[PDB]
């Protein structure tokens, strides 16, 4: 979701890494992390400073992943 | 021959291992601890627990014309049955919840993936572990932690004295204890519960102006405001536990109070939720919410686990009034006596579980107002069938069997680590004395075995120990300190 | 905690509660920490060995390890009855069976190797469950199968006992180093389990290393063992539309993917997802056909045997039954796509169980109970090691010498106990095969035991007189040729100081061997040894110019991981000052391509005798990929 990168970046800082192909789980690929996203979210996770954004995550998990996106009017 | 007579020496040692110990992986039920997980979810009105059992898959494979794909490497599974009863105005509905877990082969063993991997038992504290100005009693969902500071605190007299001050660390806020308690029970209430009313009196102005100055003298006497004032007994002030608690209760009251409010339990509802909240007009809903939620704290594996009289265990009320009274001897007990330690195996494998749980409940009460029989109805949908296969084996809590020997009664049946997914014990913290031995070890652990690269985190049983029956897997039935 | 006042004594005599590994070391009061902690990381690191015995100074806890350690025996749970044998290969079978109690039907597997992970594994005693044939009753604590540790009686073993002296033998035993026997060399015997698969696809092809023209064989049989150490090797095609390649059959190439294993194969697994009638047009799969044949053949034959109790409503079958019908049942079904890492392949996929003797080669590490290592350093010829001469006790030859020097120093004074008790044991045995009636040779053996052990006294004179006059005369030449059992308890039981001291006292005529060709009497006494798992293999490495893992997936021989220069190794060799020549080794071996061209070309095309090499001075291809990718980033070097 594009609004919400920077919310699952400092969650999960090697997103950035992850999604490419060149920690454990360092570039796996955006797919295996689709899979995977909960492992990842609950293995990347600051305790006192991003708990509040791991509970936005949790809240709007059906929101994470995006099929469609949209294109304003010409 | 000598082989007959080497087995007759055998059979007639005197000393025999513990059948039941190099054993208890069999005799070990899963139900045991999926139970308190499962009622976990009961926080939610619907949701209602009916009850879990395991069952072996027992299905005969037969020819599908359709296309089918089975995977070259094996895991010997079972199914595991949650039940749950949705009951609500919406409609009724029965959600039965259906998960692979391992199953155990040749009594000590799982075979996952073409691999055989070994469950080994893990030592643990058992509760009221020390920490850094806190002492903490571990719950499946929200740890109960004391934090303490230290304040100075004038006397009638003008006497200064330094006192310590717990506050509860909870639902991320420093609440001091006494307030929580004020909210159920009230002030008087509390004092009952505590049995502190006779002794400690809060009198106004005017009385303390008549009052004999002698007894003023012999009984120390706090100014919680010009108009109230609050008097303890001489006996009760040498304690200094009983000092925490005259402590907390003076932080409780600010100056800027009338007699009246200190009275009605929906001031300190207010100020409980004050805490959590910036708006000061629903305090009284998050207070009520807070009290609520300590309610939820205590569940009933750690009732089970506790080793206190059951009148301490009743709730989570009980529960602090034991650590609160005991503070003082609490915070000074060895964190490496094996009295106040205990082995875990079954535990941790179904823990994932929870985390699953409490995220579906945190969806359900917090993420929208829309129709609740779906998205409770999402919780169970969301977790996949192999949730806790993936978890146990990608999480790596289970151990390969590297073994390259026949000889498996110490290096993986009767082996235990310290180190875990939730491991006092950890590399950075240099915890050199928990590498270390202790004299509880003799007789239960093995002082000789560990390995070199990471000594201390992993060693091997006695196959003489003994685990009391009825303490749940705990070296000894009751702590280290007597409290009595 | 500081405090150690807890700890008393009188609280934990007589008993080894305290104790847990150590339980199978003697005197282990008398070891140190130290030995105690190695002791019990080499139990873990022992390896079984084929020709396993019990202890002579033993704990008495052996057989409880054997016992609860179960994966080196199987044993009935039920009385069984045997319904059925079914045979997949020679050395592989499966039994069915009833309980007398319950009526499930369950299923008992017989194969030769346990594999363990890597190349560990042991090989089976199957004597028992090969003997039972269909309606035998099977009892209830039956041993169907055991290990090498296990003996006739159940005792366990996990290492040989050795003869063994301490002797400066021509400066080979320096530090923890061993020379060992030959014979004795061959009692310390290992075997090797390795499950290998080669994967091949449908352009892939199996060259015919094991066959003639007439019959293509490309892989090793199931009674064969395999042959200069290749399995097979799979020659990859563009197309093998052309099957042009047919002459191509005996050749090899570097193209060519190699396996690599040595021993006897004993179980093939081939998972097959292309269809028969395109696998039968080519005769070079015909090898794999039979074998894919006759897994299908066992797994219709379990199908058909079975159909009526798995598919019955009574449905009487353990869980490992059903398990195993559906299998096989899965195999024989059409529309069975094997997925393997959770992806369809191509073509078939084997793997081979293979088996290996492995004898103890140079390089080989061997311990004792008490902590102490040793390589063995030299192989010898029994006659080249010390032999006593001229004594009652003449030619008998040490297996096993130790060095002398540092003894002491280790803190394990525990294994000279032992070989003391073996040796004084010796001249216990040859005074009862000298003299007497059978009387006289257990009043010798009694006495003995009684200077050691006073509860193996006892319950020695109680087996003893239990025995029949026959049987007492069988123990007693066992005791005299075999050898004598003697109880050392790990804490509580043991011998010390005192009570050796007694012993060699009164038996004055127990004195030290006067060996061959020494000057300086030895002492030759058995003492317990166990192999451990290292061998120089696991770290060899040896590369030659063109991590790969195709060594752990048995594509290489040997590991060719490079060896890494640093800045240490750098300033070490510039000790020489001579730079010049260092960066020529840099360049010619590692950095610079042309100049390790140069080196390669000039090494094969040079005088075999004498090698001069001389290299061009360029830059680097790192390096000038450098300069090109600065000059666009608009920075370039001044040489600074």
């Amino acid at each position: 979701n594009p609004i919400l990168f920077t919310i699952i970046k400092k969650c999960i800082p090697s997103i950035n890494k992850i999604i490419n192909y060149q920690g454990e789980d360092d570039y796996i690929g955006l797919v295996k992390f689709k899979d995977n996203f909960d492992d990842l979210l609950e293995k990347y996770t600051d305790k006192k400073k991003y708990q509040k954004e791991y509970d936005f995550l949790i809240e709007n998990h059906d929101k994470i992943f995006i099929n469609k996106l949209p294109v304003f009017s010409h | 021959m000598i082989s007959n007579f080497r087995k007759f020496h055998g059979n007639k040692n005197q000393e025999k291992f513990n059948e039941n110990l190099i054993l208890n992986k069999e005799n070990e039920s899963i139900l045991n601890y999926l139970d308190p997980i499962c009622k976990t979810l009961e926080i939610i009105p619907e949701i209602t627990y009916l009850g879990s059992s395991v069952e072996p898959i027992n299905k005969v494979y037969k020819f599908n014309k359709e296309e089918k794909t089975s995977d070259i490497e094996r895991s010997e599974l079972q199914l595991i049955k949650m039940s749950f009863l949705i009951e609500k105005d919406d409609k009724k509905e029965e959600i039965n919840k259906f998960i692979y877990f391992p199953k155990l082969i040749d009594s000590q063993y799982f075979i996952i993936n073409g691999n055989r991997y070994y469950p080994i038992y893990q030592l643990l504290d058992s509760g009221t572990y020390r920490t850094n100005k806190a002492l903490t009693l571990k719950t499946l969902l929200m740890p109960i932690v004391l934090r303490e500071k230290k304040e100075t605190f004038d006397d009638i007299n003008g006497e200064t004295h330094t006192m310590l001050n717990v506050d509860l660390d909870l639902f991320k806020s420093k609440v001091p204890f006494l307030i929580y308690f004020f909210s159920k029970f009230g002030f008087e209430g509390t004092l009952e519960y505590f049995g502190l009313q006779d002794l400690i009196h809060v009198l106004m102005k005017e009385d303390l102006d008549q009052l004999d100055e002698d007894e003023i003298n012999d009984n120390v006497i706090f100014m919680i405001t010009k108009n109230i004032s609050l008097v303890v007994d001489k006996n009760f002030f040498s304690n200094k536990n009983n000092q925490i608690i005259i402590a907390t209760l003076l932080n409780c009251f600010n100056t800027r109070i009338k007699i009246d409010k200190i009275y009605e339990k929906d001031y300190w509802v207010k100020k409980l939720g004050g805490y959590f909240t910036t708006n000061n007009s629903n305090k009284q809903e998050k207070g009520e919410g807070i009290i609520l939620s300590f309610e939820r704290i205590l569940d009933e594996w750690t009732k089970k686990i506790l080793r206190t009289e059951e009148k301490n265990k009743e709730d989570i009320y009980s529960v602090v009034r034991w650590m609160i009274n005991n503070y003082l001897a609490l915070v000074k007990q060895d964190n490496m006596n094996l009295a106040n330690k205990r082995i875990r195996l079954y535990e941790y494998l179904l823990h994932p579980l929870l985390i699953k749980f409490s995220k579906g409940t945190y969806r359900v009460l917090n993420n929208r107002n829309s129709n609740k029989f779906e998205k409770i109805k999402t919780i169970f949908s969301n977790i996949q069938e192999g949730f806790l296969v993936k978890k146990i084996i990608n999480n790596e809590l289970l151990r390969y069997d590297n073994s390259v020997n026949s000889i498996s009664l110490f290096t993986l049946i009767l082996r235990y680590t310290q180190s875990g997914p939730q491991s006092p014990f950890s590399s950075n913290s240099t915890n050199n004395k928990l590498r270390g031995l202790h004299p509880s070890y003799l007789g239960r652990l093995g002082l000789t075995s560990t390995s070199a690269g990471d000594p201390g985190a992993s060693g091997s049983l006695t196959p003489f120990l003994e685990l009391p029956e009825n303490s749940y897997m705990h070296f000894t039935e009751e702590p280290e300190i007597n409290l009595n | 905690m500081d405090d150690i006042s807890v700890i008393k004594n009188e609280d934990y005599e007589g008993s080894h509660r305290f104790l847990a590994e150590e339980l199978l070391m003697p005197n282990a009061n008398k070891t140190d920490g130290n030995r105690s902690t190695m002791f019990c990381s080499h139990l873990a690191q022992a390896v079984t060995l084929q020709k396993a015995e019990p202890p002579l100074v033993y704990t008495n806890f052996e057989n409880q390890v054997g016992k609860y350690s179960t994966a080196g025996y199987r044993k009935a749970n039920s009385n069984y009855k045997v319904i059925e044998k079914i045979y997949k290969n020679d050395y592989n079978y499966v039994l069915i069976v009833q309980d007398q109690e319950t009526g499930e039907y369950t299923l008992f597997e017989r194969a030769e190797c346990e594999f363990l992970t890597e190349h560990y594994g042991f090989q089976w005693d199957n004597d028992k469950i090969d003997s039972l044939k269909k309606d035998d009753t099977i009892e209830k604590d039956t041993v169907l199968y055991k290990n090498t540790c296990y003996d006739e009686n159940m005792n366990f073993g996990y290492g040989v006992n050795l003869n063994a002296a301490y002797f400066s033998y021509k400066n080979e035993t320096l530090e923890d180093a061993i020379v060992i026997s030959e014979s004795a060399a061959k009692k310390l015997g290992t075997f090797s389990v390795n499950k290998v698969k080669v994967s091949v696809n449908t352009n892939d092809i199996l060259l015919n290393l094991y066959g003639d023209n007439e019959n293509y064989k490309g892989f090793p049989d199931i009674g064969e063992h395999i042959k200069n150490q290749i399995i097979a090797s799979r020659r990859r095609f563009d197309y093998n539309t052309a099957l042009y390649e047919l002459k191509n059959l005996n050749e090899m190439r570097d193209s060519d993917t190699p396996f690599f294993a040595d021993g006897k194969i004993v179980d093939i697994e081939i998972f097959s997802n292309v269809p028969e009638e395109e696998l039968k047009v080519q005769k070079y799969n015909e090898q794999v056909l039979y074998y894919i044949n006759k897994q299908k053949e066992f797994s219709n034959n379990v199908y058909q045997k079975l159909k009526k109790i798995v598919e019955g409503k009574d449905n009487n079958v353990s869980d490992k039954l059903l398990h195993f019908y559906n299998n096989c049942k899965m195999r024989i079904d059409e529309n069975i796509s094997y997925t393997y890492q959770n992806s369809k392949f191509s073509g078939f996929i084997m793997e081979f169980t293979i088996l290996e003797e492995e004898p103890l080669n140079k390089g080989s590490k061997i311990t004792g109970r008490y902590g102490n290592k040793g390589v063995i350093s030299k192989i010898l010829p029994d006659d080249q090691m010390p032999t006593v001469a001229e004594g009652r006790f003449k030619g008998l030859k040490a297996d096993i010498c130790l060095n002398p020097l540092g003894v002491f120093n280790r803190l394990n004074p525990s294994q000279l106990i032992e070989q003391e008790l073996n040796w004084i044991a010796k001249f216990i045995r040859k005074d009862m095969e000298e003299a007497g009636s059978n009387e006289e040779k257990v009043s010798i053996l009694l006495d003995f035991l009684n200077r050691v052990n006073k509860e193996e006294t006892e319950l020695m004179e109680e087996f003893i007189n239990s025995l029949n006059k026959t049987e007492l005369e069988e123990f007693l030449n066992d005791i005299i040729e075999n050898g004598i059992p003697i109880c050392q308890k790990p804490f509580f039981g043991n011998i010390g100081l005192d009570e050796l001291w007694e012993l060699y006292n009164h038996y004055d005529h127990i004195d030290y061997f006067k060996c061959e060709g020494i000057s300086t009497p030895l002492i030759i006494g058995e003492i317990y040894m166990v192999r451990l798992k290292h061998e120089p293999h696991s770290k060899f490495s040896a590369r030659s110019t063109s991590k790969s893992k195709n060594f752990k997936e048995h594509k290489d021989l040997y590991s060719k991981t490079p060896v890494r220069i640093g800045n240490m190794e750098i300033s070490n060799l510039s000790l020489t000052n001579e730079m010049g020549s260092i960066m020529d080794m840099l360049n010619s071996y590692s950095n610079n391509e042309t100049n390790r061209r140069e080196l390669i070309m000039q090494l094969l095309t040079g005088n075999p005798f004498d090698t001069n090499i001389d290299l061009s001075d360029v830059e680097s291809g790192t390096s000038k990929i450098l300069k090109s990718l600065f000059t666009c980033l608009g920075l370039s070097i001044d040489d600074v």
